[PDB]
C-alpha cells in the first residue's frame, strides 16, 4: 500500500535522536540541526505523553533550512494510529465554507477516539455446497462442508444464508470469511489447489478478533448532524456544521472516557507557510488554542518582519504580537559545507545516483554558491546526461553540461537585467523588433 | 413529490391563477396549428427540426462506481437500515414501471382499484436510444 | 485539403540518438540549448521515477516558449497524459483555486489496468415475471422473479432476475425479439437492437438490426482500460454506476464541482496500489503544462510550494514572458519573471533566445510551405526584412491576406506587389501606435 | 420586422475583383477598410486556416459595427457568426475562461448527413393497445396507396405522435422516419357519419400514387456548443434553452472532439468555421487577454474580429495604458484594419439612405441643413432627428419634411455640446460631484 | 380615496396638431418639453421605428418622472410600460446584462386573436352504448358515448367517440354536475356541481356554480394580450411533465436562469410566422429608467450594443446630475453621469425650473386633489414659503397643514395652521444650520 514515487523528504524516517533524546550527527536521514532536532524530540515527547493540550509552536528560519523536513521527521517518528493534519496556509479561503469553520474542521480533525471491540468470524476452506431447491422456491436445504488446515465440519443452513450464498457464488476450493451477526461474506480467493491464490487457513474455524478503532472527532461531528450523511467525509460538502452537535459530541466523548468505554488520542496539526493565513484567522485561534480538545499546533513559516494579512502595519515573522505571546519559536539555522555535502550524499544514495568525489565537490561548491535544491534537481537531470553518452557514474563534465544548459535565479536575474528591452516591464512595454 | 396530487382548492381564496400558469394549462392537451400551442411548443419543434432523435453518442463517462459501502461489524440493524435507505420500495417503484401482465392481475383478478395502485413511471426520458447507457 | 492553426509544423524536439539537436529538422530553426535541454527532460519524464519536478521557459514575447512544449507533448506520445493550462483557468466561481489546482494536479497521473468482465449477452426469447402474494404490502416489491431466455449461437440459457436487474432491463425498454447485454459487474444493461432472424422492413421506428452473438451467453473477457486518478476521485465523489437509489438519483441532478477531501484520495491511492501490486494496474507519471504563469496570484503559489514536495505529483512545465513585474495579489515586492523566489528556488531555468534575420527568412518559408502557398524569393526577402522591423507573428500572418490577392489576380506565385498591397491594407502595432498618437479624439 | 441602425446595409457591395464600388449594398465610403474585409470574408470562406484575430479601430461614428453587419451579411446562410459585447462574459454562474470557451465554441459548425424516408399514403387501420395505467404502449398501422397495402409496427414516440392531432381512418399522413414528424395532409374519404366533436374538416386531398416509401440524404447544421451541452449530462436539450450550462469539464470536449475527427474520416460530418464578433473589447480584464493568447492557437478556433473606439487608455484589471486598451501580446498576433472619418458628401448620401430606409421623403435644402448639422454635432444626431422631423411633418398633414420642420427638431432637441453648455452655465441648479445643489430659487 | 405625490397628472395635455396649453391635464409651465414628449409620443404610436432613446435632464423638482407617467397615460392601458430605477439591475442571483435583457423583452407586447368552440353546461345523462359485436377476452367495448347536457334555455344531446369516456372515468364525472368540452380536444373538464344539487346533504365540500348562460354551443372570439418576456418565460421553463425533475423544480425556490439567444431567436422567428399569417400584432412600447447615473459603464456598454437591435423599444432615460464621474470608472468626467458613447446615441430634452405663480399655481391644484381648502393668504404665504426653501417642502406641508385645522374644529387652512406646521416641521436648509451650528453629535 501507499504507492510513492520519490519524494523531497522520503529519505528523512524520523528524528535521529538517544534515549536521552539527544540528536546524533547523522541518523534516519537528517544531519545537522542539533538544538532543533532535540526541541522537536521535547515537543514528540509532549505529545506521545498526552497530559497537555492546545500548545502552539512556531518554527521560524530562513528559506530551504530544515523546516518541513522537521515536520515530516516528527510526522514519521509519530508511527501509525495517530492523527497528523498538514495543511497550507492558503487552504481555508473557500467557497462553501468560512475561514473560521474550515479552521474548526482542521482542528477537530487531529484529536481521535480509541475504541477497541471484539467479533467472531468463520474463515474457512470450502470443500462442498449442496444445495437443495423446490419448483417454486418457497424452501430451500443446504449443506456446507467447509474445513481449515486443522478441522472440518457440516452445516445445516437456513433460507437466508441460503440466499446469502447464491449471491456472490461461492464455488468448492475457495477461501471464504463469514460474519454471523450481519452475513457479510467476503471471497478470500482460491486455495493451493493446480488441478487468486491463497494460502488455507489455520486453527479453529469460529475466531473471535479484537479490533481497534480510532476515529476523528470531526467523522462524528458529520455523522452526529442529521442534515448530511457519510458520504460528505468524501465529497466535502459539510457545510457550516453547527455548534449544538458539537457540544453533545464534546459531552459524550466525556461520558464514553468516564466510563472506560474508549479513550482520548491526540494528534498535531501542521500549518506550512502559516504567514498567509488572515487576522480574523488568528483572532480565532487565539480563542480556539484553550480548548481540552485541541492539539498541538506547529506553524512553519519563513518571512522576516513583512506585512499581517487584513490590515496595513508590519509585524515580526507576518503574525500578530498576540498570537506570538502564545508561542514558544523554534529557530533553525544555515548549513555549512560538509553538511550540504553529507545532504548531497543522502540525496545520491536516495535516487540510486552514482557519483564520483570530485564531482560531489562540485556539487557542494555549487550548493555553497547558490543553494541547495539547485544542487540537489542538477543531480538527477545529469544522471540523464550520463546514461545518453552509457555511463553509469556521473563524472564532472556531466555536472557541468547541466550546470550550462539549466540556470539558476542569480543568473536569470542578471540576463533579465542585461536583456530587460527584450521583456514585458512593470508598464508593459516591450520590444519585439530586431532592427531599430 | 412522488405522493402528490392534484386536490381541489375552493375558489374564495387569495391564492389565484398567475397568468403564465394560465398559458401553461390552455396547452396540457392542445392539437397541432393552434395558435397558443405553437407559440408554446418552440423546445419539441428545435427537436424535429434538427434531426436530433437520429444522432449518435460521443461521450461515455471513464469510470462509473456504486456508493462506498458502510460496514458495521456485529450488528444486523445497521445491515437492515442500509439495504432500506439503498434500496426504498417506494422511490424504486416510482422510478420504474409494473409490467402489463402483472397490471392485469393486479386491477381484474385481484379487485385493486387503478388509484391505490403505487406511482410508477417517473423516471425522465432520454434523448435517444443511443443515450440511454453507457455501453 | 488539410487545416492549419498557428502550429502543427512542428513534430517533435528532433535531436540525435546522442540528444545533439540539428540545426534544422522537425519544424524547429535554432534553439538549440533549448532542445537539449527538453530532450533531457523528456529523457527523465520517460525514466519514470521523479515525482514533483519543475522546469521553467523564460523568454521574450514570440520567441517559441509554447512551441517547444508541444514539442515534448508529441515526443512523449499519446500514451502519456498531457495536462495543457492556462494561469486564467485556475479562478472558477464553483470551487476554490486551490481544489481546481489539487484537480488539474491528479489529472495529469494515468493508470492502465486489465479489467475482467462478466457477461450474459444473446436474443431475449422468453420474458414472464411472476407475482407476490400481497403487491399492496407497502414493503417488497409487485413482482418477485423474472424468467428470461437468452438465445445465441450454440447455446441457450434460462436466468431468474433479481427485481433489481430488472429495473435496469425495463429501463431501457426491451421485449421478445431483442437482443440484449448485460454487464454483472455493474448490472447495466445495453439494448443492442432487434434480431435479423425476424423481419426488416416492417419498422417505423430507425432501428438496427444486428446478428446472433457469437459463443456462449456467459463470457469472461478482459478489456484494457486508461484512466487517470482524477476520474476515480470524481466517480467516488459523484456515486453513479450502481443500481440502487442515490446512483440512480446522481444521473439526474445537475453536476456541480466540490471540495474533494484528502481521505477519499488516500483511498483511491491504496485501491490503486492494491490494483498494481497484483500486477494488474500500471502507473504513468505525466506532464502538466501551465501557460502565461504570471497570472497566478501568491496563494496558488504558496499552495504550490506544498504541492510540489507531494509524492503523487507529475512533472509541471511553466511560461511566462516578463523580466521584473511585481507578484499578483501582493504590493510591493518585485520578483523575476512574475514567479516568487522561494517558488523560484525549486525551479529549473530554461533561457529562450531571439532570432536573426536569416532564422526568421527560413521560418517563413516552412510557414508558407505548410500552408501551401508559392512565394518568390524578392517577396521572401522583403517579408523577412518586415519580419526584422516589425515582428515575427506580423510578418507570418500576412502570407494569407497575400495568398488571397494573388489567387483574385488569377495567379498561383506571391509577387511584391501583393507584399505592398498587404501591407496598406493592414497594419501592426507601431503604426497603429503612432495613429493613436497623432490623432484628434482618441482614434 | 422594425427598422433598426443596421437594417440598410445587406451585404459589403464588392466586385468580382475586390474592388469596392462607392455606392453599393447601402454602403459609402471608406474603400480601404471594405476591401480588408471583403478580403477578411474570402479567408472565412475559404475555411482552411483558424485562429487569426482582426482588429476593427477607429472613432466614434464610423463604421466598425456597420462593417462587421455587413460582413455578417455577405457571409450567407450555414456559417455562424456569434456577436457579443465585451460585458457579457462577466457572469455569477460561469467562469470568464468558460464563457470564452463558450462563445469560440459556438462559432464552429457541424454539418451531418443523414438517410431518411419517407412514406406518403392513405390511413386505414389503426390498432393501439396500451396498458392499464397507460405506460407501455404498441400498436400496429396498415396505411395504403393507390399501389400497395403494408401493416407497421408503432412505437411510444410514434403512438404519442398519432394521438395529438388525432388522425381518425381514412386521414392522408405524412411519415419520416429519421426526424419523427407526424403531419396530417388532409383527408380522402369523406365519411358521412361522424361524431359531434372531433371533426376534420381538413381539406380535400387526392389519395397519393406511386411508391409508399422514398429515401431522401438530408443535411443540418449543429453547433460544437450545442454537442458538448447535449453530451455533459441526462437533460442537456433543456440546458440548451435555459443556458444552466455550468463548468462542462474538459473530458467531455476532448472525447467531443475525437468523436468529430472520427466523423470527419469517416465522412459523415463536415466542419464550417464561423466568425466570432466581439463589440468593445476594452471591456475584459487581463486575465481574458491571458486566455484569448492561447485560445488563439488551437485547430478549433474561428476568425475572431474585435472592435474597439479606444485610443490609448487603462487596461482593465492592471494599472498602466495600452495602445487600444489592448496588451502588446494580443496586439502582437493581430492585424488591424484602420477606419476613417467622413466627408459632407458621404454625410449626405448616408443621410439620404437613412431617410430611404425609414420612407421619409426629404427636400433638397432641409437635406442640406441635415448636412450642415451632421458636419457641425456628429453624424447620429442628423441621422435620428429625421423620424422627429417627419413626425412634425405629420401633425401639420404634409408628407413631404420642409426646413422648418428640422429647425423646430433642432428647436426642441439638444445636443451634447449645448447640453454641456446649458449644464455649466447653470451648475449651482444640477448636482455636482460633492452632492451640492441649489434647489431654491429664492 | 389614496393620493400618492401623483395622479393630478392626466396625460400631457396638448391639443391636436399644435402645442400644449398653458394650464390643462394637471400641468402648469414646462410648455416645450410637453411637445416633445408629445412628438414622441406620436412617434410611438406610429409603431416604425425601434430602439430610440431619450434622455431627459434638468434639476431636482423640475418634473421628469411627471413627464414620464404623463406619456405612460398618454399612451393608453393596452400599451406595455416597464418602469424601472437603475439600482434594480443589480441583483444576486443573475447577472445584469440578463436583468436589463428581460427588462428589455418585458417592454414588448402581442396581441393574439382565437376562435373557441365549445359545449357546457349540466349532465343529463351519461351513458356508454356497447358495439354490436363485442370481441373476446375484454370487457365493455364501447362503440360511442351519448351525453345529454344542459344549460339556460337550452338542451342538447350529444354523440362522442369511444375515447373521451377514459378522461370523463379519470376527471370524476358523475350525473348533476357541470362540464366543459372543447371541440377539437376533446379534454372534458369538470367545472362544479349545479347549484339545484346543493341541499341533499348537510355536508360537503364541492362548490356549486350555477347554470351558464347562453346556448349550449357558441364560438367565443377571445383576445388575449402577453408580452415577449412571458413567451420566453413559458418556453424556457417545462410544462407539466411525468419526470422527477420537473415535479422537484416545482416545489423549490424559481432561480433566474440566464436565457439563451437561440430560445429568443426561435422566438421571434415563431411570432414573425404567426404575424404574417395575420392573427398576431405587435406593440412595442416603453421602458423607462430613473436615475441612470447609478448604472456603471459594464450596463452602459452593453446598452450601446443592445440599442442597436432589430426589437429592441423606446427607452426613456432620467438624470439629474452635471459633470459627474462615471460609476466604475475613477477619471472620465461626462454631462449626467452618461458616458459620451450612449449620450451619442440618444436625443436630450431640458427641462426648466420654476418660479413664483407657478409655484402657487402647482400648490393650487394638489391642495385640490386632496380634498383640502386653503385661504388665499395663507396660499400666498405658502407659495412664499415654497419660494424660500423648495417645491417638495410647500407640497408636503399641506396634509400636516389640514391635520391641525382639523383638530381647532375647522375645514379651512388659515394662517396660524401653516405657521405651526412651519415651527413644528423643518426643512433641509434649517436642518442643516442647526447640524452646523451643534457640537454634541447632532
Ligand atoms: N537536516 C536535514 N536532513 C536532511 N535533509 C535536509 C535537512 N535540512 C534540509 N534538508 C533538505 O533541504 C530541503 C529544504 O528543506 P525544507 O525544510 O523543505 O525547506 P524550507 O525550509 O524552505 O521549508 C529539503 O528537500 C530537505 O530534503
Ligand atoms: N524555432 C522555431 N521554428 C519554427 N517556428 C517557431 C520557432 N520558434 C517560434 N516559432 C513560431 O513563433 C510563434 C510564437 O511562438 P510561441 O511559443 O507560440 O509564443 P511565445 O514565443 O510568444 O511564447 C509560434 O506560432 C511558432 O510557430
Ligand atoms: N459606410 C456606411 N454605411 C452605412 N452606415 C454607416 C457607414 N458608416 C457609418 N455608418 C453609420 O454610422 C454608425 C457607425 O457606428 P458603429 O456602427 O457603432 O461603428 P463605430 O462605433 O466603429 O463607428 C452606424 O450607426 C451606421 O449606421
Ligand atoms: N409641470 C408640473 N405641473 C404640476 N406638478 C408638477 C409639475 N412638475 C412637477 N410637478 C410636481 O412636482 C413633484 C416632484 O416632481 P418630480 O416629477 O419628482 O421631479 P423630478 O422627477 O425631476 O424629481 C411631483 O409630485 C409633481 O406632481
Amino acid at each position: 500500500k501507499s504507492l510513492s514515487l520519490i519524494a523531497a523528504h522520503s529519505h528523512i524516517t524520523g528524528l535521529g535522536l538517544d534515549e536521552n533524546l539527544q540528536p546524533r550527527p547523522t541518523s534516519e536521514g537528517m544531519v545537522g540541526q542539533l538544538q532543533a532536532r532535540r526541541a522537536a524530540g521535547v515537543i514528540l515527547k509532549m505529545v506521545q505523553n498526552g497530559t497537555i493540550a492546545g500548545r502552539a509552536v512556531l518554527v521560524a528560519g530562513p528559506p530551504s533550512t530544515g523546516k518541513t523536513a522537521l515536520a515530516m521527521g516528527v510526522s514519521q517518528s509519530l508511527g501509525k494510529d495517530v492523527p497528523f493534519t498538514a495543511i497550507a496556509g492558503s487552504e481555508i479561503f473557500s467557497l462553501e465554507l468560512s475561514k473560521t469553520e474550515a479552521l474548526t474542521q482542521a482542528f477537530r480533525k487531529s484529536i481521535g477516539i480509541k475504541i477497541k471491540e471484539e467479533t467472531e468470524l468463520i474463515e474457512g476452506e470450502v470443500v462442498e455446497i449442496q444445495i437443495d431447491r423446490s419448483i417454486t422456491g418457497g424452501h430451500k436445504q443446504g449443506k456446507l462442508t467447509i474445513k481449515t488446515t486443522d478441522m472440518e465440519t457440516i452445516y445445516e443452513l437456513g433460507n437466508k444464508m441460503i440466499d446469502g450464498l447464491t449471491k456472490e457464488k461461492v464455488l468448492a476450493g475457495d477461501v471464504i470469511s463469514i460474519d454471523k451477526a450481519s452475513g457479510k461474506i467476503t471471497k478470500l480467493g482460491r486455495s493451493f489447489a493446480r488441478s487468486r491464490f491463497v494460502q488455507c487457513p489455520e486453527g479453529e474455524l469460529q475466531k473471535r478478533k479484537t479490533v481497534v478503532h480510532t476515529v476523528s472527532l470531526h467523522e462524528i461531528d458529520v455523522i452526529n448532524s442529521r442534515t448530511q450523511g457519510f458520504l460528505a467525509l468524501f465529497t466535502g460538502d459539510t457545510g457550516e456544521i453547527r455548534s449544538e452537535v458539537r457540544d453533545q459530541i464534546n459531552t459524550k466523548v466525556a461520558e464514553w472516557k468516564e466510563e472506560g468505554k474508549a479513550e482520548i488520542v491526540p494528534g498535531v496539526l501542521f500549518i506550512d507557510e502559516v504567514h498567509m493565513l488572515d487576522i480574523e484567522c488568528f483572532s480565532f485561534i487565539n480563542r480556539a488554542l484553550e480548548d481540552e480538545f485541541a492539539p498541538i499546533v506547529m506553524m512553519a513559516t519563513n518571512r522576516g518582519v513583512s506585512k499581517t494579512r487584513g490590515t496595513n502595519y508590519k509585524s515580526p515573522h507576518g503574525l500578530p504580537l498576540d498570537l506570538l505571546d502564545r508561542s514558544i519559536i523554534i529557530t533553525t539555522k544555515s548549513y555549512n559545507e560538509q553538511e550540504i555535502k553529507t545532504i548531497l550524499s543522502i540525496r545520491a544514495q536516495e535516487e540510486e545516483v552514482e557519483l564520483s568525489s570530485d564531482a560531489l565537490d562540485l556539487l557542494t561548491k555549487t550548493g555553497v554558491e547558490t543553494s541547495l535544491r539547485y544542487s540537489s534537481n542538477l543531480i538527477s537531470v545529469a544522471q540523464q546526461i550520463a546514461m545518453k553518452r552509457k555511463n553509469n557514474t556521473v563524472e564532472v563534465e556531466d555536472v557541468k553540461r547541466a550546470y550550462l544548459l539549466f540556470l539558476d535565479s542569480a543568473r536569470s536575474v542578471k540576463y533579465v537585467q542585461e536583456n530587460e528591452s527584450q521583456y514585458i516591464d512593470d508598464q508593459g512595454n516591450v520590444q519585439i523588433s530586431i532592427a531599430k | 413529490v412522488i405522493e402528490r396530487t392534484n386536490g381541489p382548492k375552493n375558489t374564495d381564496s387569495l391564492s389565484f391563477k398567475t397568468i403564465t400558469q394560465e398559458l401553461l394549462e390552455v396547452t396540457r392537451n392542445a392539437p397541432s396549428e393552434g395558435v397558443m400551442a405553437s407559440l408554446l411548443n418552440v423546445e419539441k419543434h428545435a427537436y424535429e427540426r434538427e434531426y436530433l432523435n437520429c444522432i449518435q453518442r460521443g461521450y461515455h463517462p471513464n469510470v462509473s462506481a456504486p456508493p462506498v459501502t458502510i460496514e458495521v461489524l456485529g450488528s444486523s440493524h445497521v445491515t437492515n437500515s442500509i439495504n432500506n435507505e439503498l434500496f426504498d420500495p417506494l422511490i424504486s417503484q416510482a422510478l420504474s414501471d409494473i409490467p402489463a401482465i402483472t397490471q392485469y392481475n393486479m386491477h381484474v383478478k385481484k379487485g385493486i382499484p387503478v388509484e391505490d395502485f403505487p406511482k410508477t413511471g417517473l423516471f425522465p426520458e432520454p434523448l435517444n436510444k443511443n443515450f440511454s447507457s453507457n455501453i | 485539403v488539410t487545416r492549419t492553426a498557428a502550429h502543427t509544423h512542428i513534430k517533435g524536439l528532433g535531436l540525435d540518438e546522442s540528444g545533439v539537436a540539428k540545426r534544422v529538422e522537425g519544424g524547429f530553426v535554432g534553439q538549440i540549448e533549448a532542445r537539449e535541454a527538453c530532450g533531457v527532460i523528456v529523457d527523465l519524464i520517460k525514466a519514470k521515477k521523479m515525482s514533483g519536478r519543475a522546469i521553467l521557459l523564460a523568454g521574450g514575447p514570440s520567441t517559441g516558449k509554447t512551441a517547444l512544449a508541444l514539442a515534448i507533448s508529441q515526443e512523449l506520445g499519446p500514451k502519456v497524459p498531457f495536462c495543457p493550462l492556462v494561469g486564467s483557468e485556475l479562478y472558477s466561481v464553483e470551487v476554490k483555486k486551490t481544489e481546481t489546482l489539487m484537480e488539474n494536479f491528479r489529472r495529469a497521473i494515468g493508470l492502465r489496468i486489465k479489467e475482467t468482465k462478466e457477461v450474459y449477452e444473446g436474443e431475449v426469447t422468453e420474458l414472464t415475471p411472476e407475482d407476490a402474494e400481497n403487491p399492496l404490502g407497502g414493503y417488497g416489491k409487485t413482482i418477485s422473479h423474472v424468467i428470461v431466455g437468452l438465445k445465441s449461437a450454440k447455446g441457450t440459457k434460462t436466468l431468474r432476475l433479481d427485481p433489481t436487474i430488472y429495473e435496469s432491463i425495463q429501463r431501457e425498454k426491451v421485449s421478445i425479439g431483442d437482443v440484449i447485454y448485460i454487464e454483472a459487474n455493474t448490472g447495466a444493461v445495453k439494448r443492442v437492437g432487434r434480431s435479423d432472424a425476424y423481419a426488416t422492413e416492417f419498422d417505423l421506428e430507425t432501428e438496427e438490426y444486428v446478428p446472433l452473438p457469437k459463443g456462449e451467453v456467459h463470457k469472461k473477457k478482459e478489456i484494457v482500460q486508461d484512466v487517470t486518478l482524477h476520474d476515480l476521485d470524481v466517480a467516488n465523489a459523484r456515486p453513479q454506476g450502481g443500481q440502487d437509489v442515490i446512483s440512480m438519483m446522481g444521473q439526474l441532478l445537475k453536476p456541480k464541482k466540490t471540495e474533494i477531501t484528502e481521505k477519499l484520495r488516500q483511498e483511491v491511492n491504496k485501491v490503486v496500489a492494491k490494483y498494481i501490486d497484483q500486477g494488474v494496474a500500471e502507473l504513468i507519471p505525466g506532464v502538466l503544462f501551465i501557460d502565461e504563469v504570471n497570472m497566478l496570484d501568491i496563494e496558488i503559489f504558496t499552495y504550490l510550494n506544498k504541492a510540489l514536495e507531494s509524492n503523487i505529483a507529475p512533472v509541471v512545465v511553466l511560461a511566462s514572458n516578463r523580466g521584473m513585474t511585481t507578484v499578483r495579489g501582493t504590493e510591493d515586492v518585485i520578483s523575476p519573471h512574475g514567479v516568487p523566489p522561494d517558488l523560484i528556488d525549486r525551479l529549473l531555468i530554461v533561457r529562450t533566445l531571439p532570432y536573426d534575420k536569416d532564422e526568421i527568412r527560413t521560418i517563413i518559408e516552412r510557414r508558407a510551405t505548410v500552408e501551401r502557398l508559392q512565394v518568390e524569393s524578392s517577396a521572401l526577402d522583403l517579408l523577412a526584412t518586415m519580419g526584422t522591423e516589425t515582428s515575427l507573428r506580423y510578418a507570418l500572418q500576412l502570407l494569407a491576406p497575400c495568398g488571397i490577392l494573388a489567387q483574385t489576380s488569377n495567379r498561383k506565385e506571391i509577387v511584391v506587389n501583393d507584399v505592398n498591397e498587404a501591407k496598406l491594407l493592414f497594419l501592426d502595432a507601431k503604426r497603429s501606435t503612432k495613429i493613436l498618437e497623432t490623432s484628434a479624439n482618441y482614434l
